[PDB]
């Protein structure tokens, strides 16, 4: 759920590195990654489009689980 | 086989979430015009897709203030590429960067 | 004909038995549960059985105490993927060693 | 589709030109006649084309000032092999380098 | 036509000349016996044909004086392996070296 915090203060030329946030997810360390890939990408497609993502965090992340289930359980676990 | 994640490719960006709608073009080129930058289509063939440098087509939209002419154009490479990649790329004149850099057609 | 052994594959270990009937994977898999290791499972497409790392389905079973789940959980596996390898392997966490490590069904 | 350049491929020389003309090879002969060259024909299989040596057909034609011949052998090589590139080549004796290298036959 | 040699594939030895008739197989066995060399058989596919060593059949033959057994076991090699080369060795004890090389069937 940091995602857009992270990227509308930390622009587009940072590294994001977890410590326990991919790992941490019950479908694998696998699944973990597929979690905040899709979630980064959102809040990207979002800043493009001239959305607030920082405002708008949980309307731009909760639309990307629908087409990712991954995503769909990572919002419930770390909730919210 | 919930939950069971395979390896799954995507070219770059954007290519984890479902394919971009003709709106979402729209707000991308603009957004991509606002920032200054001049947009450029690049394509290849998938084999190719891990290549350096793709194919232009056909040069960069120098000194281009308008997007109602750039959706125009990412049709006809299509069409006349109907198997190849279609790339919709940004170019920075002052910093020698890209601003943006996600595939728009998927290659039939 | 008498004598010419012919070379043929074999994956690590057990190949040159035939194949593991049920009775015997259930005392493989009660001795692998006794020694106290962590039952794992993998599969990949025959073509790739030289790489280094297969793939997991779905994570080690840490400590189960009921060997009725994984001959029930190898057989999910082996549906979902009916043209790959399906290993077993068992997981020291002391040693950081495999004490066990066979392939249990052969690919369709 | 204009302005768009697309990548071919040409041999050496003369591959950006559409198919020579048999007057033009009268022509071409009595140059390398005239500047004293040793005409030669070769010929390899197409996918072959990036050896440096190709084959000779048969030998080189030493000291030959009559161009009568060249065409009809250079035609007999190509029912030989009709699925082979067909060279001209003239040899310096007094340099040991070519002085005109060009493809006839584009390869059937 | 007269004269330009083509290229052909040739095993090592006496490949250059027709395939040889059952009595000259017949002097090449007893030519090997009499010089007190070991004879011993070997097959490949024609694909790993460059292979360095190849695989036997079915053991060498120590010091055998009865050349009737060779000209059988050979027809059997052929039989159970139609598609594969059919060599014929002679094996030196003394020189640790190789009397005679020569590929006897070809492979339908």
């Amino acid at each position: 759920w940091h995602m857009p915090a992270l990227v509308a203060i930390f622009g587009d030329d940072s590294v994001l590195q977890f410590g326990g946030g991919t790992h941490g997810h019950p479908w694998g360390s696998a699944a973990g990654a597929a979690a905040n890939r899709v979630a980064l990408e959102a809040c990207v497609k979002a800043r493009n489009a001239g959305r607030e993502i920082e405002k708008e965090s949980r309307d731009i992340l909760m639309e990307a689980a629908k087409h990712s289930p991954e995503l769909a359980i990572a919002l419930e676990t770390w909730k919210e | 086989t919930v939950g069971d994640y395979q390896t799954v490719a995507t070219l770059e960006t954007f290519g984890f979430l479902p394919p971009m709608t003709q709106d979402e073009i729209y707000d991308q080129i603009a957004y991509i015009i606002a920032q200054g930058w001049s947009p450029l289509i690049e394509h290849v063939h998938p084999s190719r897709s891990m290549a350096t440098y793709w194919s232009y087509w056909k040069l960069p939209f120098f000194g281009e203030k308008d997007l109602g002419v750039i959706v125009s154009e990412l049709e006809a490479c299509h069409r006349a590429y109907p198997d190849h990649h279609v790339r919709l790329v940004g170019y920075d004149a002052y910093t020698q960067s890209q601003g943006a850099c996600f595939v728009v057609f998927e290659g039939r």
